[PDB]
């Protein structure tokens, strides 16, 4: 259930709310709606940052 | 490849899995499935002496990560070994409900299931208990039509035996349109049942026959009656005819001549 | 239709469904398009929302590699160029229910059915 893909035009895949970084997955979805607690999907490298 | 870690840490790790009560098997053995090496880190633990609990956490990490090749050498070294140990050393010889779980759970990939457990158990050491759990476990998942086919004849290129007759039933009982091949095999196994002339087809045809094969082949009389060719309608009415049951031989017969084409 | 050509992709979808390399989805095609090792990916760009049709000329069309153009629409007689039958013609009984827009990785099939669609009238 996502209408989440807005994306930039010719053509590439460059994602506001940006994605994550890390070698474990892919890591090319989104990093988005955090509200005083933070969840980074993945497991890549945590990422305890402020909302 | 075959480097190693310093740390055994997974004594002290596996000293605490042992008086382990509920919820996620901690960090340091989420790691364990993802080295090459999780063979020998995996013995540290001692997994023979876990708690159910341990076995769901356990067996969801390793069936749901692990590759195919990797998860059959996964259950055919400890599932399969953890599985038989669990009937022989329960004095009611029975599953448990915690090891009513996890299990098949692990089956809705049924590929690594059936490298590392099924092919394994029915040919060297299945019964009528292994039959009857194992049994009870083939129907209640998912699977496709390639594995059922393919395990089914597999089962059908095997002697005769009411545990074999019991997967085979349960494998009758899902009503696949199968591919002709496997149709083909199971008449040719269901043929040699009879009493044939010449000489010896070779003592399996000429030993009793429990209520099973009559239950499976009844089952195929039923569901494939229209899909199978008239000689092949027949050779089977020609096995009914010789070796047929008192109850179910003549149903078999009659679901026979109700096929068609 | 009677000619040796468009039978490729209904062939190569039992070749490559070996595989299990179908990427099929609105998030989720993503994954085998994060990378340009899938060769034959089929589209179609005609439902609703306007979304995945930018995120197919972009993922199709990026700059580098990986830029076939295969547009063929009406992607619910898809899952009938798909595998979804075990058909055995006069046997089927089966579910017909649909099997919809793929994302080929590992091809299974070799040179004979691929390159009269492909190479032969898509790419010079």
């Amino acid at each position: 259930v996502l209408s989440y893909y807005k994306v930039d035009a010719e053509g590439k895949v460059t994602k506001l709310r940006r994605e994550c970084s890390n070698p474990t997955c892919g890591a090319g979805v989104f990093l988005a709606n955090h509200k005083d607690r933070l969840y980074c999907g993945k497991c890549h490298s945590v990422y305890k940052v402020n909302a | 490849a075959l480097p190693e870690k310093v740390i055994k840490a997974y004594t002290t790790v596996g000293s605490i899995l042992k008086t382990w009560t509920h919820g996620k098997l901690p960090k340091l053995f989420k790691v364990i499935p993802s080295l090459r090496n999780w063979q020998d880190v995996i013995y540290v633990t001692n997994p023979e002496e876990w708690s159910p609990h341990v076995v769901y956490e356990a067996t969801k990490l390793f069936v749901s990560n692990l590759t195919a090749k990797e998860s059959q050498k996964f259950i055919n070294l400890i599932l399969l070994e953890r599985f038989r140990d669990n009937i022989e050393t329960s004095e009611d010889h029975s599953l448990n409900y915690h090891i009513y779980r996890a299990v098949k759970k692990s089956l809705y990939k049924p590929s690594a299931f059936f490298k590392g457990f099924l092919f394994p158990l029915v040919e060297t050491g299945c019964n009528v208990r292994e039959a009857t759990i194992a049994g009870s476990v083939l129907a209640k998942v998912s699977v496709p039509a390639l594995h059922s086919s393919a395990a089914l004849s597999y089962l059908l290129r095997l002697p005769f035996s009411p545990p074999t007759t019991v997967f085979i039933k349960i494998l009758l009982d899902k009503k696949y349109a199968l591919p002709y091949q496997t149709v083909d095999d199971c008449v040719y196994y269901f043929m040699r049942f009879r009493i044939l002339d010449d000489g010896s087809n070779g003592e399996d045809a000429t030993r009793v026959l429990p209520v099973i094969w009559h239950k499976a082949f009844l089952t195929f009389a039923q569901r494939y009656k229209n899909d199978i060719t008239q000689d092949q309608r027949d050779f089977l009415l020609e096995t009914v005819r010789q070796r047929g049951h008192k109850d179910i031989g003549p149903e078999i017969r009659r679901e026979l001549l109700a096929g068609a084409s | 239709a009677e000619v040796t050509i468009e039978d490729a992709l209904k062939v190569v979808l039992r070749t490559a469904l070996v595989h299990d390399g179908l990427a099929r989805g609105l998030r989720e095609s993503t994954k085998a398009l994060t990378r340009g090792e899938a060769l034959l990916v089929v589209l179609v760009s005609s439902v609703t929302e306007a979304n995945i049709i930018k995120l197919v000329e972009g993922l199709a069309n990026d700059p580098e590699n990986k830029v076939p153009l295969i547009k063929v629409a009406d992607a619910k007689q898809l899952g009938e160029w798909a595998g979804l039958g075990k058909i055995d013609r006069e046997g089927n009984a089966r579910k017909v229910v649909g099997a919809s827009v793929v994302v080929v990785k590992n091809w299974g099939a070799e040179t004979d059915e691929l390159s009269m669609i492909m190479e032969h009238f898509s790419q010079q």
